[PDB]
């Protein structure tokens, strides 16, 4: 079975150097064609580079030509992608894929790796700023009311938002994080409960952020 | 450049995913299936040949300059984003992936429930104000949120975030956050969120007054 | 900026939907086939559109029961995008288009007395199915009663 | 009506020309390398500015009640237009000649700053080449209070020939020869280049069919090695034309790489793989011609547009110089001669209208903007009218 294990992804400031590694097992990398495909968060697949170790021919996409340098090490059976002059748009998930035959890359890349995440951002590790979205005082008396916690300006992802330590799961929506113009993510997490329970039940959001080791428990009240 | 298209279909339907090329395609397209959070998988190679582990439902056709992937019997595990490998053109990159076509579960149209949350007092101490407008449990995905402040349309200062289709009722959810500084927050009085959706005869507007 | 000025032209069409007066170069909407019918029968509606080409825009359907709002019924998007139906009308209704005739049809079956209303039609002005409805017909009295 | 018909003919030309030239003036600021047309547009602009003043003289039948300085300035400017336009057209022919015949040595020459420097010389050379016009631009002592505005040669009975011949020789004879010479070298160079790429391309197909029927490692390597040499030769041959270098050069990286992909497999003896690797080359060859045909169609559009602009000028003014040389032999004009003389000049001044109009017509990008611009401007006025119409309902 063909397996492609990858590593090297992580945080790197703009203009830095990051060498991505793609360990290959189950086949010899010499008679193959390793392709690097990146997928920007929320965008489609985009090709980056390819190399044929047997012939040495190396192709690059126009958008990354001259900045990246893909190479292979037949001794270690691994393929490298040396990235230089990284920009903000280079943040994506980089897969290393190879076709069934080394010359059949136009018929589809059959085998794909697990993928690694490369995050390029000049922002530093900052804890979240939890702000409660108080439920509307004048809501449907017999209907449903919405309340949530606005997690704002945290870095890096992710943050685990749970309500009442997991006791409340019904009606809970945790929106995907959004990259603000300042380079810091911010997400909301609204939960819908009957309006009759606003005055009795206590709702507390447990915003947990492992990278900054910050544990915030905010109480939301009208 | 272009967001992936949406193709709503129910289980058992016969779907047709079409990608359009700039020239006459000659057996140079491969179809990829990518579930959210997973590596893409190959479905059809050489535009007419089944792939290993792929049932007979998947089959690639060729209608002029447009190549179509047909699923005879849709399955619950066939709901993903499908990418098409464009036939190679001279001067382009070695491999080019076309825009995806998200296949999603079809259900009855439900009007979006609109909630708006005024910024809390705790956040106002930081000097930045964020206004949250919530759209809850609506279908289909396509919805538009326009921000009106003192009956003036905003632009370039709001970000939307749509959840994935829910696993229970197959409905969506949207939240539009309006980012304003403290100085700009106090200069206005009426904040409104105008919601227009295909299931709404007239746009639903929820608003609040500062104080 | 043609697309942006088309969006402006749409906003200009929204300034013509600030006019929003009749069907002069706005799609014609003349509901037909609506009348008395016993419960459990079958009835069809039609709204022939002229003045604009509806092959590029989505056409929807609405109904308004007496003492009720304008609840959604069905939408017929552009060819190949499928058609969606409301929960109450799911299974019984079926909406079909005719691009050459610029007319939409609402083939209704297994009618119930609760469906007695005036079935208003609309066309989505936006090309992205954002629900930007700007045109409506006079409607026809569709009474489902013996 | 007959007397007043001729001034109306020139007024129509001037009205269309000023409107037509201003269209290009607005559009280009908001085919030719975006430089010569700009200068050529000004020549029509400057000439047509003095056109109504010259029209009034024809209306007055020998009246120049505007000033002796105006007669010197305007007459020289009109006589400057023929020298300036042809030199600009000559430069455009020369500029396209260097970009296609000597691309390596003309890379530095074709620069935004350098091109503007040459234009200033062309204007200066135009003013230098019209020095005799300056010397004898004084008012003609017409009988009575009226004064004529023409060329007062010291010996008009004898100096008429050399003044007339000098304009034809330098403004219509010499530039036509240079422009025609430039545009026959280009067509031969383009034909030679286009017949070379297909000649190198045909080398691939003949070798490509060998590998399919090849049955040993020896034949495959030799067949592929011929392909690579042609591929490199075709890659270098791409750098010989203007609209064939920045677009037809990137693709050859794939073609050379794929040949090297098969070549390495051929050397190892894996013939079955080598044939399979070469089999994918038919998708490169099939995409080779389409980009070639697309580019070859575009390089004919550039050449035809460049020639059409030049060809219009030397065709409209051709009959006028026929009479101009004819009147040297036939000094006395007849009734038909005056009609022919007036008709010839009308065709010659029609160049003011075609040059901006034909350039916009022979390109789909300009008319797309014009259709866009006209509709949005009218619709913006219509909604502004609606902004009054809906106001009339509401306000
Ligand atoms: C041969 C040639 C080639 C090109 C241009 N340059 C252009 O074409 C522009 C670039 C568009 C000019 C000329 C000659 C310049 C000396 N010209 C003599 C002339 C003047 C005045 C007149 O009598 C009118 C007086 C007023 C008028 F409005 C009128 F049309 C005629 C008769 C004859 C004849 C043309």
């Amino acid at each position: 079975e063909v397996q492609l294990v990858e590593s090297g992804g992580g945080l790197v400031q703009p203009g830095g150097s990051l060498r991505l590694s793609c360990a290959a097992s189950g086949f010899n990398i010499y008679y193959s064609s390793m392709h690097w495909v990146r997928q920007a968060p929320g965008k489609g697949l985009e090709w980056v580079a390819s190399i044929s170790p047997y012939s040495g021919s190396t192709y690059y996409a126009d958008s990354v030509k001259g900045r990246f340098t893909i190479s292979a090490d037949t001794s270690k059976n691994t393929a490298y992608l040396q990235m230089n002059s990284l920009r903000a748009e280079d943040t994506a998930v980089y897969y290393c894929a190879r076709p069934w035959y080394p010359w059949s890359y136009w018929s589809g890349l059959d085998y794909w790796g697990q993928g690694t995440l490369v995050t390029v951002s000049s922002a530093s590790t900052k804890g979240p700023s939890v702000f409660p979205l108080a439920p509307s005082s004048k809501s449907t008396s017999g209907g449903t009311a919405a309340l949530g916690c606005l997690v704002k300006d945290y870095f890096p992802e992710p943050v685990t938002v749970s309500w009442n330590s997991g006791a409340l799961t019904s009606g809970v929506h945790t929106f995907p994080a959004v990259l603000q113009s300042s380079g810091l993510y911010s997400l909301s997490s609204v939960v819908t409960v009957p309006s009759s329970s606003l005055g009795t039940q206590t709702y507390i959001c447990n915003v947990n952020h492992k990278p900054s080791n910050t544990k915030v428990d905010k109480k939301v009240e009208p | 450049t272009q967001s992936p298209s949406s193709l709503s279909a129910s289980v058992g339907d016969r779907v047709t995913i079409t990608c359009r090329a700039s020239q006459s395609v000659s057996s140079a397209v491969a179809w990829y299936q990518q579930k959210p959070g997973k590596a893409p998988k190959l479905l059809i190679y050489s535009a007419s040949s089944l792939y290993s582990g792929v049932p007979s439902r998947f089959s690639g056709s060729r209608s002029g300059t447009d190549f179509t992937l047909t699923i005879s019997s849709l399955q619950p595990e066939d709901f993903a984003t499908y990418y098409c490998q464009q036939p190679w053109s001279w001067g382009s990159a070695l491999i080019t992936f076309g825009q995806g076509t998200k296949v999603e579960i079809k259900r009855t149209v439900a009007a979006p429930s609109v909630f708006i949350f005024p910024p809390s007092d705790s956040q106002l101490k930081s000097g930045t104000a964020s206004v949250v407008c919530l759209l809850n449990n609506f279908y289909p995905r396509e919805a538009k949120v326009q921000w009106k402040v003192d009956n003036a349309l905003q632009s370039g200062n709001s970000q939307e975030s749509v959840t994935e289709q829910d696993s229970k009722d197959s409905t969506y959810s949207l939240s539009s956050t309006l980012t304003l500084s403290k100085a700009d927050y106090e200069k206005h009085k009426v904040y409104a969120c105008e919601v227009t959706h295909q299931g709404l005869s007239s746009p639903v507007t929820k608003s609040f007054n500062r104080g | 900026e043609i697309a942006a000025l088309e969006k402006e032209i749409a906003a200009l069409e929204k300034e013509i939907a600030a006019l929003e007066k009749g069907s002069g170069s706005q799609v014609q909407l003349q509901e037909s086939g609506g009348g008395l019918v016993q419960p459990g029968g079958s009835l069809r509606l039609s709204c022939a559109a002229s003045g604009r080409t509806i092959s590029r825009y989505a056409m929807s359907w609405f109904r308004q029961a007496p003492g009720k709002e304008r609840e959604f019924v069905a939408v017929a998007r552009r060819s190949g995008d499928g058609a969606f139906y409301a929960d109450s009308v799911q299974g019984r209704f079926t909406v079909s288009r005719d691009d050459a005739k610029n007319t939409v049809y609402l083939q209704m079956n297994s009618l119930k007395p609760e469906d007695t209303a005036v079935y208003y039609c609309a066309i989505d002005s936006d090309t992205f199915y954002s629900g930007s409805y700007d045109y409506w017909g006079q409607g026809t009295q569709v009474t489902v009663s013996s | 009506y007959i007397n007043i018909i001729m001034p109306s003919v020139f007024g129509t030309i001037c009205l269309l020309g000023i409107i037509g030239n201003s269209t290009v003036i607005f559009a280009v600021v908001k085919n030719v390398p975006d430089i010569f047309i700009i200068n050529l547009s000004v020549v029509d602009l400057l000439f047509l500015l003095g056109m109504p003043f010259m029209i009034h003289q024809l209306m007055g039948n020998g009246v120049w009640h505007f000033g002796e300085t105006m007669c010197t300035l305007i007459t020289a400017m009109d006589a400057n237009s023929q020298f300036t336009s042809t030199y600009i057209l000559t430069a455009m022919a020369i500029d396209r000649y260097l970009a296609t015949v000597h691309p390596i040595s003309s890379t530095k020459f074709r620069k935004p700053s350098v091109a503007t420097l040459v234009i200033c010389l062309l204007w200066a050379l135009s003013f230098i080449s019209i020095t005799p016009v300056w010397l004898y631009a004084r008012l003609i002592p017409f009988p009575g209070g009226a004064v004529g505005c023409g060329i007062r040669l010291p010996n008009p009975d004898t100096d008429l020939y050399w003044f007339t011949l000098y304009q034809f020789f330098l403004a219509f004879a010499l530039p036509f020869v240079v422009i025609t010479a430039a545009y026959v070298r280009i067509l031969q160079r383009m034909k030679r280049q286009l017949a070379d790429l297909e000649d190198n391309w045909e080398t691939l197909n003949d070798n490509l069919k060998v590998i399919e029927k090849a049955d040993n490692a020896a034949q495959v390597k030799d067949a592929l090695t011929k392909m690579r040499a042609a591929a490199l030769d075709a890659q270098k041959a791409s750098g010989s034309g203007s609209p064939e270098m920045k677009d037809f050069r990137h693709g050859f990286d794939i073609l050379v790489g794929q040949i090297d992909d098969a070549l390495k497999l051929a050397n190892e003896g894996k013939v079955k793989e080598a044939q399979a690797a070469a089999e994918q080359l038919k998708t490169t060859r099939n995409a080779y011609i389409q980009k070639y045909l697309l580019i070859r169609l575009r390089t004919k559009r550039v050449t035809r547009t460049a020639i059409a602009i030049c060809l219009v000028f030397f065709v409209c003014w051709a009959p006028y110089y026929v009479l101009q040389l004819t009147q040297l032999s036939i000094s006395r004009p007849t009734l038909t001669f005056v009609y022919l003389y007036n008709a010839a000049i009308s065709l010659g001044y029609a160049n003011s209208c075609l040059n901006p109009f034909v350039y916009i017509v022979l390109c789909e990008t300009f008319r797309k903007r014009l259709v866009l611009s006209v509709k949005i401007a009218a619709l913006k006025e219509k909604i502004a009218a609606l902004k009054e119409k809906i106001a009339a309902l509401k306000e």
